[PDB]
């Protein structure tokens, strides 16, 4: 869990940032509230354009799935309502995969999520809660839970699986559950196992991730 | 294509519906409009004309050839149609050019021996129409352009001997000397159906107002198909009585050799 | 099965003509009255091309409409059966194409003040019936003809040139053949100036040959101007008798 | 009206109440079938439900959307 | 292909009594819809017919209504995308005459007729015409069951190749459509799509009373 | 309730008379409810020089012209990934074996193929092509359209391929028009689709004389205000392919999980039961 | 500087700038009669004042 | 000829004071102010189009030889609605930039009588309707060139009885009026833009010479015979005839034209070519010896 | 999308021209200092002029080479805009005036050219090619997309 | 009983006029057109004739509704859940249940959804929101209501999401029809607090708006029960 990121990286956006875990590493930015064209307008909420770049080649049809999927995490994590009629631009340019694309897509999309929650962070867009994400994966003989696995241990993987949080009170309650992608085949006791331990680690990484984030903004401020 | 307020409409309905058809011009049920025609004029090309209407409508065909397999190759004559300002996707392209492809038939209205060459090869017939205005169907206009570059069509000459099936020589064509394609394109002939007349060379007011219309195409002196019932408007259109499909195609048999002898001069 | 050269030491190219000939020009101004406001039909050498200027005139969507300038718009339509071997597909789409329209338009955005039509548009059909090298120049000289024949004010001429080099020496107005053999250059040139509109090297060009090659085509565009107002004038004059 | 007695007694007569015969070879036995639903019991086997008695759920609904106000 | 999977693009396609069945209204996704299956010999047809309408079309200034026919593939790839729009072109230029379009002014009706199959048996050693006197009778049914006003019934058969669509009784024709086949064939496939007109025409009434009960 | 008709719209519909000229491989209509959903396979040759998927095209009509919809681009991928991530179809499974033809001076017609030679081997390989058209829909429709294309995949055949002497002049390669062997999938991976909702009602009940789910959503209702969903395709060996889950309007508690693993399990019971007859 | 002055009353409505009239002249008591929002019942009244 | 008339030609794609040339300079004389047609720098001026130098006073300009028509203030021109929008509507009338027109520049029916409604706005398609075509005065012109339109007279109003018809707006010039009544029982109205109405003659050009529910009525007179309908197309194509052979039309060229033009049986007979060239050749030379 | 600039600043920047001054403070013949960073997968590269930040990927894959072109490989360059580096710019735009022109500006340099030795790129004659291709991200804008873009 | 009970589209139900005999005396009948029907020409044997013809599959129905006597039919076909109800469309005096779409300062525009019908029973008119298909209305500002018809503040009145019961004055263009809520029976039906993000909310006061449940109170127009 040595993430590392970087926030307000670019100059003609609202907000931006740059997440890497691991290899993976996924550049996002946000502008909003603006805008929106006739298709897009929303009388009551706000409309999100999410757009998602792969590492090679142009986007095809598994990157709309990207998108899709990044979707269902942000719009419940936007106060939608503070902006009807508005549009809110979120792009996300994957820059390395940090695994194989043509088997897996699992750390590009965990990596998306946590970039885009750092866009509209920097953005400063109106949030419900915060939220953060982390791809695990199951092992063919041991069956151990690994989370936030390498490209080696995805070739060697019986399932594969996204989880994102929302999380409230300082980063200690789970409000819910944003999404839970998971490919592959279960037992219940290995599920809870990895939830449990899964929580810990996620804790853990919002602690870090609090420090990171006044040790940078703080300067600013006065 | 043209806008017309209520009041000019029935008048020229008035006009045209009357027992004694009268045209706004003053047009005979059976009388064309005077047009021009070039040919020869594109040297990059096997064949070539250019049609000018009297309302402005231009319409220019290209015809090139390429050698084929006609044991692969099963249609030898490729009509393909376009209009500058235009997308090709169309309802009323393709509508066309489905439509002329049939017309330009291999063995339906076209003598598709003259263009074998050997046992295994034979030319084929590239026809490019290019409408660049029209103000009503164009389809009559497109039929008599291509009338002309099929009749002033130069095609290469072969020299090797035509049969592949045994010693099977590789096709080559003599330098400089050329065979003049002989060949009997149809034509296609648009009406009007305003009311219980017929109207052949429908001008734009005239297909405005008209009740339907009809395609009939002709060769070898004779009626032949495509035929088509066509909705010229689609504000105005109303079912016909058999005999006006009749009347149509009776009329179209007794005035097409006119028009193909005006057309026929080399 | 065949080969050929470019430039023989007797002088001659592979068509006959010497380094410095302008191949066959003839101009047409008015051909499409009943389709168009300005109408040009363009023969230089074997190339044949239709320009057709409607406007200005109202767009046909408000949403389009500058309350400023007029809209110049440009379609360029080469015809499948334009070269010797006809092409299958459409080229309306082709990045080349996007690249020529794009350059023609930026070309003449800044030769027609385009201040004086606003909530107007101008649209400019192109048909290009043959095509035999230097088709860019072409292109350029029918839009410059068609939209005076339109009566759309404009602050000067734009004629176009292509060039074609060999070793030491360009060779004026490049066909198919030399195109292929060597690389061109094509030159936008405003009015008698000096003064490029369009400048256009695709392929690759010794540095010292430029300055000496931009020299040659300016003199061309030049007599190329001046043949382009005697071939107006001389219709006028034409149209004059006929009307006498 | 005697106008019409001809041409309209004529049109009538026409038809003959010809008899029709129903069939589907085989997309019409599969998509003109109205709505149906199951319920699964404890056991894990599917239940079928009378096509009267899901009515009976529309229109007791109905009532006690409509009528009983609280 | 960024918008479908068109898969590899370096592979290869693979290389090798008159009974009728009647269904309308069976889509809620449309306002009208209708069923047409047709089995004749070792040749058949089953064809859908989707009708969206009469929707308003904003700053529409149109007087009257504007009919709009499209047919797809459902299944097999056979018919030409221009042949399509042609047959397209002609079923408007009989419907304009069916519909009352004066009853829909500034609104438009879009028609959607997919051919999800149509099967065809050739022994060895035109072919679209065929299915259009389907194609005619499942939008009439379609049209009818959505509620938009029709002046007459229209239907049609199929002649050696002549295809002919009567209204008002087979008295007047909405269409005609002759491909190929043979000569003086005029007066012999009037009669004979005029009982497929009328075979047509009836139970076409009769499928809108049975459903419609 | 779920009914099916499989292989009604295949060339190999018919024992006896087979279509010349219909090049469905495997078909398969279905209706859930309202929304209809019609599967057609098709095939193609590709030489060769773990597990595999299909290629689908998914057109949901909803009676508006113009290009593809986000919904019929998402589905295809999804239907293309989940295939590919549960191991239906392995890569030998599209595995042609080939045959020869060899043509009697018109004393015969003779054709020649050997079942040894492959086990050995143990190269053109198939390409399964797929087509999913959607009538009449009313809610989310990715597992009308995964169960359609399983129903579809359970009944394929894929034709034998064979060339006349040829040289490597153009020269066409051929598929026979009568022999064909069964694509065998994995019947211990083959999975079904089921939707689940989580959400919160405040109104009161009136009594005459503490989350709650809803399983397989329909209706523009369920659809547009229930944000906390469940996705899942599960295995009669009880083996579970996937899981989708997005909370985006109330808490998802573990006990709603375990519901929707027995409720997809029930389901995945039931279909496998139809299948069998 | 051409235009030229002439009573009001006797030109019809001109669309020449050169015309000049110091009143409009088609509904005086009418177009004053749309301001107050005077009914028609007092338009005989309105137009003798 | 019997049935169509089909000229043919081969090889060739198509058939057949100071001098004015692009980049030229027409004088160095910097007290001329430039007018249109011209642009300048220091002392000398150029030409910015093909076409004549005019001088008039100490105003240079040049005259095009072909342009778009350009609407003056009050012209009396025929158009067609283009659009109806707001409390205006936009008529076609053949220039750069389409007609506008004021609701508060049209006249209702029952007009003096009629009071004051805030419905007519939003329903100015009762009025005028997308098609309809009209008589109108060029009421003022808008900064760009623009024509601000006009019907606030019996004279003006919606057209019908007849036939339209447009020649190139060079050969219809300004005149004391633009109706005209002509043998026949027919009245040609000679819009300014090129747009001609040719319609049966009615009461009030016979008053001029010598109900107001209905000013907008898209019927026709039920009672038109068939010698008015015939003396219609005689006088569309003699018109066009006119305009074949660039002749300006003038009330008494078409006259003279149609009566002219009886040589020939058929009216048909005057869409020819050489019918045209001949009738409008005739015509110059009868004003040659006439004159 | 129509970018709004105050009266002001075109007259101040237009001025300052004339004066030989500009914003960023720099010539009017230097060019800003370009950076280059590559990832740790080849091809992976980083260009950076000021503020402008773009990307380019690298890659290729077996393919067949064209039937015209039986001995020569396949390439490919694709500048495909996105409004992460301004909401100016439309996603997918590949059609708009500045997009086309920077698009032909890049082919006519490389592609063109003949920067990259296509004829190197054949495995087996008129059978199998490799198919390089080059994707330029334009990850933020600061002006000199099309400089930034060629290196 | 002389007239077909059930006709289909197509189908000839009686000439254009008819009469009787009774009580020594010509009795009138005069039949007009309606729903379903449609007054349309044939001609037979070279006979112009008019006749009403049903255009919808339906029993039919006749109504009367308004010496020498004199009488009026309404010739009609009505069909005979799945609902269409073309026929009906906004027009002047009509009641319309409509839902906010934007706020200006100076109006307010919605969308037509349902229209109330005639002696309650309403016709929902199905279109799709996520495209613009839906007819379009504004409601003035001089419209809200009769109460200070010159100054009244729109953000004070109605809100984004809002349901607002209203009558049509009149068509008005193309793009908005005229609505007004200046009577008791008119304004906002249904609402929620914050733009719809909290809970629902009941009409108390015609001029305000409270919610029973989180105890919140936002200035709206409501109606009377």
């Amino acid at each position: 869990m040595s993430v590392q990121a970087e926030i307000g990286i670019l100059d003609h956006v609202d907000g931006s940032s740059e997440f890497v875990s691991q290899d993976t590493k996924v550049i996002c930015s946000v502008t909003g509230p603006i805008e929106p064209k006739a298709r897009q307008e929303l009388p009551t909420q706000l409309a999100l354009e999410i757009i998602v770049r792969p590492a090679k080649g142009v986007a095809t049809t598994r990157e709309k799935v990207l998108e899709d999927k990044l979707r269902a995490v942000l719009t419940p994590l936007i106060t939608r309502h503070c902006y009807p009629r508005q549009l809110c631009q979120i792009t996300c340019q994957i820059l390395e995969s940090g695994e194989d694309e043509a088997e897996f897509s699992l750390r590009e999309l965990s990596c998306c999520i946590n970039a885009a929650f750092l866009a509209l962070v920097d953005a400063g867009i109106a949030l419900n809660s915060m939220c953060a994400s982390i791809p695990i994966a199951i092992i063919k003989d041991t069956s151990d839970i690994i989370v936030d696995p390498t490209a080696e241990q995805l070739k060697i993987s019986l399932s594969v699986h996204t989880l994102a949080l929302e999380f409230v009170n300082g980063g200690k309650v789970v409000k819910n559950v944003l999404l839970l992608d998971s490919n592959g085949d279960f037992n219940e006791d290995q599920l809870f196992s990895l939830l449990e331990l899964g929580e810990q680690k996620c804790q853990e990484l919002v602690t870090n991730i609090r420090r990171i984030i006044q040790d940078n903004i703080s300067p600013r401020l006065v | 294509h043209m806008s017309l307020s209520v009041a000019e409409k029935s008048y020229l309905y008035d006009s045209l519906a009357s027992t004694p058809s009268i045209r706004p011009d003053g047009r005979l049920p059976h009388q064309f409009r005077p047009i021009e025609i070039f040919t020869d004029f594109l040297p990059s090309s096997n064949g070539s004309s250019r049609i000018i209407a009297s309302d402005g409508s231009e319409c220019i065909v290209s015809i090139k050839s390429k050698v084929v397999d006609h044991h692969v190759e099963n249609e030898l004559l490729q009509v393909d149609v376009d209009i500058a300002g235009q997308r090709d996707d169309a309802l009323v392209v393709e509508t066309i050019t489905s439509l002329l492809n049939k017309v330009l038939k291999s063995g339906s209205g076209v003598d598709s021996s003259k263009l074998q060459l050997t046992k295994k090869y034979s030319f084929k017939i590239f026809v490019d129409v290019l409408v660049i205005s029209s103000h009503s169907h164009p389809i009559s206009l497109i039929s008599f352009a291509i009338y002309s570059a099929l009749n002033s069509t130069y095609l290469p000459k072969l020299i090797s001997a035509f049969d592949d099936l045994e010693v099977e020589e590789l096709p080559t064509f003599h330098d400089y000397d050329m065979v003049k394609l002989d060949i009997n394109p149809p034509l296609v002939f648009i009406l009007a159906v305003v009311g219980n007349n017929m109207l052949l060379d429908p001008a734009a007011n005239e297909s405005e107002v008209a009740n339907n219309g009809l395609i009939i195409s002709w060769s070898n002196g004779k009626i032949t198909s495509p035929i088509r019932s066509v909705a010229l408007n689609d504000s105005n259109v109303k079912s016909f009585k058999p005999h006006l499909l009749k009347q149509g195609l009776a009329m179209v048999e007794k005035y097409a050799p006119d028009v193909v002898r005006s057309l026929e001069n080399l | 099965m065949s080969r050929l050269e470019i430039y023989s030491p007797e002088g001659l190219r592979l068509d006959g003509r010497r380094w410095n000939e302008l191949r066959r020009f003839e101009s047409s101004i008015n051909t499409h009255p009943h389709a168009a406001d300005g109408s040009s039909y363009m023969e230089q050498g074997n190339n044949k091309i239709i320009t057709l200027v409607k406007g200005p005139k109202e767009p046909r969507l408000k949403s389009q409409m500058d309350t400023s300038k007029a809209l110049l718009n440009v379609s360029v339509n080469i015809t499948k059966f334009s070269k010797f071997e006809r092409s299958k597909s459409s080229h309306k789409n082709e990045r080349r194409v996007l690249e020529i329209q794009t350059s023609l338009v930026r070309m003449f955005e800044k030769n027609v003040m385009l201040n004086i039509y606003p909530r107007t548009v101008i649209d400019i059909e192109i048909h290009v019936l043959e095509q035999d090298g230097g088709i860019m120049g072409s292109l350029i000289n029918g839009i410059t003809l068609a939209l005076i024949d339109a009566g759309i004010s404009m602050f000067d001429y734009i004629s176009g040139i292509s060039v074609g080099l060999y070793d030491t020496t360009p060779l004026l107005d490049t066909n198919s053949l030399e195109e292929n053999a060597m690389s061109t250059v094509t030159l936008g040139v405003v009015g008698k100036s000096e003064k490029l509109s369009l400048l256009l090297v695709e392929d690759k060009i010794p540095l010292d040959r430029l300055e000496n090659v931009l020299a040659i085509g300016i003199a061309g565009a030049h007599r190329v101007r001046d043949l382009m107002d005697e071939e107006l004038r001389k219709h006028a004059q034409k149209r004059v008798s006929n009307a006498s | 009206m005697e106008r019409f007695s001809v041409l309209c007694n004529s049109n009538i007569s026409k038809s003959r109440a010809k008899p029709v015969t129903n069939s589907s070879i085989l997309l019409g036995k599969i998509l003109p079938r109205e709505e149906h639903d199951i319920a699964y019991s404890k056991d894990g086997l599917p239940n079928k439900v009378k096509t009267e008695d899901i009515r009976i759920r529309a229109q007791n609904f109905k009532s006690a959307l409509a009528n009983l106000e609280d | 292909d960024r918008r479908r999977l068109l898969g590899p693009a370096a592979a290869k396609p693979m290389a090798f009594e008159q009974e009728l069945s009647l269904h309308t209204g069976f889509i809620e996704n449309c306002n009208g819809s209708a069923l047409v299956e047709a089995r004749s010999l070792g040749h058949q047809t089953s064809l859908i017919s989707a009708v969206y309408g009469p929707r308003s079309i904003r700053g529409s200034f149109t007087s009257q209504g504007t009919i709009s026919i499209q047919l797809k593939n459902g299944l097999l790839e056979k018919y030409n995308t221009n042949e399509l729009k042609e047959v397209s072109s002609f079923l408007m230029g009989i419907f304009n005459s069916v519909v009352n379009l004066s009853r829909y002014p500034k609104s438009g009706i879009d028609i959607f007729v997919y051919l999800t199959y149509d099967k065809d048996l050739t022994n060895n050693p035109s072919q679209i015409s065929s299915l259009i006197p389907h194609c005619i009778t499942s939008i009439t049914l379609a049209l009818a069951d959505a509620g938009i006003e029709l002046v007459d019934m229209a239907g049609a058969g199929e002649a050696n190749g002549t295809v002919v669509s009567f209204i008002k009784n087979g008295e007047e024709i909405v269409g005609f459509w002759k491909d190929d086949g043979d000569d003086e064939d005029l007066l012999e496939c009037l009669d004979r799509c005029k009982e497929q007109y009328n075979r047509y025409r009836d139970l076409m009434i009769s499928c809108l009373m049975n459903q419609e009960t | 309730d779920v009914a099916i008709e499989n292989n009604t719209l295949s060339r190999y519909a018919d024992a006896g008379n087979i279509d010349t000229k219909n090049n469905i491989l495997g078909s398969n209509v279905l209706k859930s409810g309202k929304t209809i959903v019609i599967t057609s396979i098709t095939g193609g040759i590709i030489e060769e020089t773990n597990y595999a998927s299909v290629y689908p095209v998914v057109e949901v009509e909803r009676g508006r012209v113009g290009a593809c919809t986000d919904e019929e681009m998402t589905i295809s991928q999804k239907l293309h990934d989940s295939i590919l991530h549960s191991r239906i179809l392995p890569k030998k499974a599209l595995k042609v074996k080939a045959g020869v033809r060899s043509a009697n001076e018109d004393g015969t017609f003779s054709v020649l193929y050997p079942d040894e030679l492959e086990d050995d081997t143990l190269k053109w390989s198939y390409v399964l092509y797929a087509k999913i058209v959607v009538l009449s829909r009313t809610g989310p429709v990715f597992d009308l359209c995964w169960n359609s294309l399983m129903y579809a995949l359970q009944s394929v055949k894929l034709p034998r391929a064979f060339i006349d002497e040829r040289a490597s002049e153009t020269y066409e390669i051929i598929c026979d028009q009568t022999k064909s062997v069964p694509l065998m999938i994995n019947a211990k991976n083959i999975a079904f689709a089921s939707n689940y909702g989580i959400v919160e009602l405040d109104p009161e009940c009136q009594l005459q004389n503490n989350t709650v789910l809803i399983a397989d959503l329909d209706t523009e209702a369920e659809e547009t205000s229930i944000h906390s969903t469940i996705s899942i395709l599960a295995a009669p060996s009880g083996n579970y392919k996937q899981l989708t889950l997005m909370g985006g309007g109330a808490k998802i508690t573990p006990e709603m999980i375990k519901r929707s693993l027995l409720l997809s399990r029930v389901r995945a019971d039931d279909l496998s039961t139809r299948f069998n007859i | 500087a051409k235009r030229r002055f002439e009573y009001s009353k006797y030109r019809p409505l001109t669309p020449s700038s050169e015309v000049y009239s110091p009143i409009e002249k088609e509904s005086p008591w009418k177009i004053l009669m749309y301001q107050y929002n005077i009914p028609p019942e007092r338009e005989v009244l309105v137009r003798e004042l | 000829s019997e049935v169509i008339t089909i000229t043919k030609r081969n090889g060739a794609f198509q058939n057949s004071s100071q001098i004015v040339t692009p980049g030229e300079l027409v004088t160095d004389d910097p007290i001329w102010m430039r007018g249109h047609g011209t642009y300048f720098l220091d002392n000398m001026t150029y030409s910015s189009v093909a076409g004549t130098v005019s001088r008039v006073n100490r105003l240079l300009s040049v005259i095009p030889l072909k342009g778009r028509y350009a609407p003056e203030t009050g012209d009396h021109v025929v158009g067609r609605i283009a659009e109806v929008g707001n409390k205006r509507w936009k008529v076609d009338i053949g220039g750069k930039q389409h007609a506008v027109l004021m609701l508060g520049s049209v006249n209702l029916p029952g007009g003096i009588l009629r009071r004051k409604s805030e419905s007519d706005e939003l329903q100015m398609r009762s009025f005028l309707k997308e098609g309809d075509l009209l008589n109108a005065e060029v009421q003022s012109l808008f900064q760009d060139g623009s024509a601000s339109l006009h019907t606030r007279s019996l004279k003006y109003g919606k057209l019908r009885n007849g036939m339209f018809c447009q020649v190139p707006s060079s050969l219809i010039v300004r005149a004391k009026n633009h109706t005209h009544n002509l043998p026949g029982n027919i009245t040609v109205v000679l819009g300014v833009n090129g747009y001609i109405w040719l319609r049966k003659t009615s009461q009030m050009d016979l008053a001029r010479d010598t109900s107001s529910w209905q000013i907008y009525s898209d019927e026709n007179d039920p009672s038109i015979s068939n010698n008015i309908r015939q003396a219609i197309c005689r006088y569309a194509n003699v018109i066009k005839a006119l305009a074949f052979c660039e002749i300006g039309i003038t009330q008494q060229r078409i006259v003279s034209a149609y009566e002219a033009s009886m040589v020939y049986s058929n009216v048909g007979e005057l869409i020819e070519k050489n019918v045209m060239e001949s009738i409008g050749s005739d015509i110059l030379t009868a004003e040659k010896m006439r004159g | 999308k129509d970018i709004e600039i105050s009266a002001s600043e075109s007259k101040f920047i237009l001025e300052a021209l004339r004066q030989n001054y500009r914003l960023d403070g720099r010539s009017f013949d230097q060019f800003r200092d370009v950076e280059i960073t590559f990832g740790k997968e080849f091809g992976d590269v980083s260009v950076k002029m000021g503020n402008t930040k773009v990307h380019c990927r690298i890659s290729c894959q077996i393919a067949q080479p064209y039937e015209d072109r039986p001995f020569e490989g396949l390439f490919v360059i694709s500048t495909e805009i996105s409004p992460m580096a301004g909401s100016q710019f439309e996603n997918g735009n590949i059609t708009g005036e500045d997009e086309v022109l920077c698009s032909r500006i890049i082919e006519k340099s490389v592609r063109r050219s003949g920067a990259l030795d296509v004829e190197g790129l054949c495995i087996v004659a008129g059978s199998k090619c490799w198919a390089v291709r080059a994707d330029v991200h334009f990850l933020d804008c600061d002006g000199g997309f099309i400089d930034a873009s060629c290196i | 009983f002389q007239f077909p009970e059930i006709a289909y589209p197509g189908k000839l139900i009686c000439p254009q006029y008819g009469t009787e005999n009774k009580d020594g005396e010509d009795i009138i009948f005069n039949y007009v057109p309606g729903p379903g029907t449609k007054l349309i020409q044939y001609e037979h044997n070279g006979r112009t004739l008019e006749a009403i013809t049903a255009t919808l599959v339906g029993t039919v129905r006749c109504e009367e509704e308004k010496r020498r006597t004199v009488k009026n039919i309404l010739v009609s076909v009505l069909p005979g859940a799945n609902n269409d109800f073309a026929n009906n469309l906004p027009k002047e005096g009509d009641i319309v249940l409509t839902r906010v779409t934007r706020l200006s300062l100076q109006r307010a525009n919605v969308e037509i959804l349902a229209v109330e019908d005639k002696p309650a029973t309403f016709s929902v008119s199905q279109a799709s929101s996520d495209l613009g298909e839906t007819f379009r209305g504004i409601i003035r500002s001089q419209d809200v209501r009769s109460t200070d018809r010159d100054r009244v503040k729109v953000i004070e009145c109605f809100k984004p999401g809002d349901i607002v019961r209203a009558q049509v004055l009149s068509l008005g263009d193309g793009t908005n029809y005229y609505l007004t809520t200046a009577r008791n029976d008119l304004g906002v039906v249904f609402a929620r607090a914050a733009n719809g993000a909290g809970g629902l909310m009941y009409a108390t006061d015609w001029q305000m708006m409270t919610s029973p449940v989180t105890g919140a109170t936002e200035k709206r127009k409501c109606a009377k029960p």
